[PDB]
């Protein structure tokens, strides 16, 4: 048998957000990902109560933010261990939850605050310049400029979901896979490339 | 408002204390070896 | 006969809700779906009163959401073991089932509330702002350009059918299939890939 | 309204506890060993 | 063995910011990006509590910034070591973190201030003057133009995130690579270009 | 205003006293050999 | 109102008592045996 | 105003003080011989 058994599919392990991220939960942010690379601090937890020991291990991930559920949905990006003399670094496919749900849980953060009150009062200006300006007998255009600007500036923030470096999560391996080491991976691709017809 | 339920009832949210990298690896380091004691 | 036997279609277990997921209830959640796996906790059990003892086995899902019938509308992905030194690793066809109804129940939560909140009071402002420029002899810019950006910032916000990780559930077997062990699988595999003319 | 019923019969929903992954998988183990005790 | 080993990914330094720039966080600032190098102080963390010393060398990337975040997105250009006769200069791919989170934190500044004070007023001076004009029995045409000039020039400006050179942050190789002196190169280039065929 | 939150819980910036580069450097050098004490 | 008959004159309808799927079974394996007595 | 801080920390700038192109030679020149004292 190799030195790693299968991991199968929906194995989960305990680890530690070592990087952060505001998330960018935004419409278009599920193509613009931050990295959020986190720790294993458990022993992997398999099918019919059987564990392995990959502790110590990095798992890069990148992550983007959902506001509807308040949420990161990170994409596990790779693993990477040092065992021995081993070199490990592979590519898999997984997720994270926090506290037995899909995705870490944070706020959602805007700093539109100041910009959306200056153009709130600039029309504010506006509209009792308009009620100013209505008088017969038997300030508007530069609140409505200030407006458009300031509108315009406001709307390129979009809402973040901040992610801390000091928190608790799971890594859920959805997908089985071998555990392979780079010498390992070497072996199989010299062996692959010979073509031994 | 919305018209459907407002808040969650996890109630439950992360933090973010302003830890460096290196003291959240240390703080790993040092729960997984408690956890294997 | 093989190890297993054949898993007829309807076969149903009983399983717990390991990871939970808010469903994303939108119209374009079908094609968003987020992983929600759980763990078999009972004996299958199948037609005729016959059953099967394959517990402690993981099944990974994904799930949508449903705001009509308010229900986490759930597709089997997968199902793996770890029995004796054999490994299961099988891509199922199948549901969950909650209460003897398809789909899990849970509430629908919006996250609208307060930007909602702000788009009504633009245009009450608005409102009261167009009855005072109402004034001849015998607020309204800024209310309209707020009101535009809270309600383009509300349209953002899909509602969720958040489902927890302590909750039993059904699994269905929708389609019969046969338990192949992945030793067996790759038996299949290379016999097939030898071509017994 | 809505001009049809407006509601279900069964009146029966899950919960959220914000139970831990490894939390459930231990409940999870507890309850089938009390099953097929 | 090589001279050094493979760094996994997910792999973090210390480091100190040498060079610093203003980020320009504008919609189209991620083409737009400025130089930004540091140098490594300390020991290059890796999985499983292995470290390897890198330290004087010199690592160039290149910045953006994020409004939303308020943050200088930083993208790792090179890193240059030059250790005994040794002459180390390498395409790395990675990032930079601030205390734990993606990115390097900093403030958000705009020089428009007096050129929209001046677009404001000069319609100010508009709306007063459509109130002048308003005058039946029973300044305008130069604000508006000053307006129109003062707002196109304001529009000009975006705004930076500007970062100082004595900062401390983290370099994380997200992807794992080999590190290699030029001399070695060398060595696998004209290896290569041979084609032992 | 904005209608989410409006701050972050950090608190926490970089700063800029016009450093120059050969500083930037000399300081760089300093610390690690601390480091490596 | 809709102009024709309004109800129908069957006045029956289905239940839904919560019934767990293995409580449903257990149900219909009864059923069948009393029928089969 | 901008909405957003509206000045730098380093409150520094360059000069200019009409100086000739022969004489930032040999100011230049003079600077450099100092500092390899």
């Amino acid at each position: 048998k190799p030195r790693f058994p299968w991991i199968s599919s929906g194995s989960f392990v305990e680890a530690i957000v070592v990087e952060g991220a505001d998330a960018n939960a935004s419409v278009t942010g599920d193509k613009n990902t931050a990295p959020m690379q986190l720790r294993l601090t458990g022993k992997v937890q398999m099918p019919n109560d059987e564990e392995f020991d990959l502790t110590g291990c990095f798992v890069t991930l990148e992550a983007w933010g959902d506001v509807s559920s308040e949420r990161a949905i990170v994409r596990s990006r790779s693993i990477s261990c040092k065992l021995g003399d081993d070199d490990i670094d592979q590519k898999i496919a997984g997720h994270v939850s926090f506290m037995g749900k899909n995705g870490i849980k944070g706020e959602v953060v805007m700093r539109n605050g100041q910009i959306l009150l200056y153009a709130g009062g600039a029309g504010f200006l506006d509209g009792i310049g308009k009620g100013i300006e209505k008088a017969s007998s038997t300030v508007s255009s530069a609140a409505k400029t200030l407006s458009d600007y300031y509108i315009k500036r406001a709307e390129q923030y979009h809402p973040v979901i901040p992610i801390g470096a000091g928190n608790e999560v799971t890594l859920v391996f959805q997908d089985g896979f071998q555990l392979e080491t780079l010498e390992e991976a070497r072996a199989k691709a010299a062996a692959r490339k010979k073509q031994n017809q | 408002c919305a018209g459907v339920k407002s808040s969650f009832d996890c109630d439950a949210t992360t933090s973010d204390t302003c830890m460096t990298m290196t003291k959240a690896n240390q703080l790993a380091r040092d729960k997984a070896a408690k956890q294997a004691g």
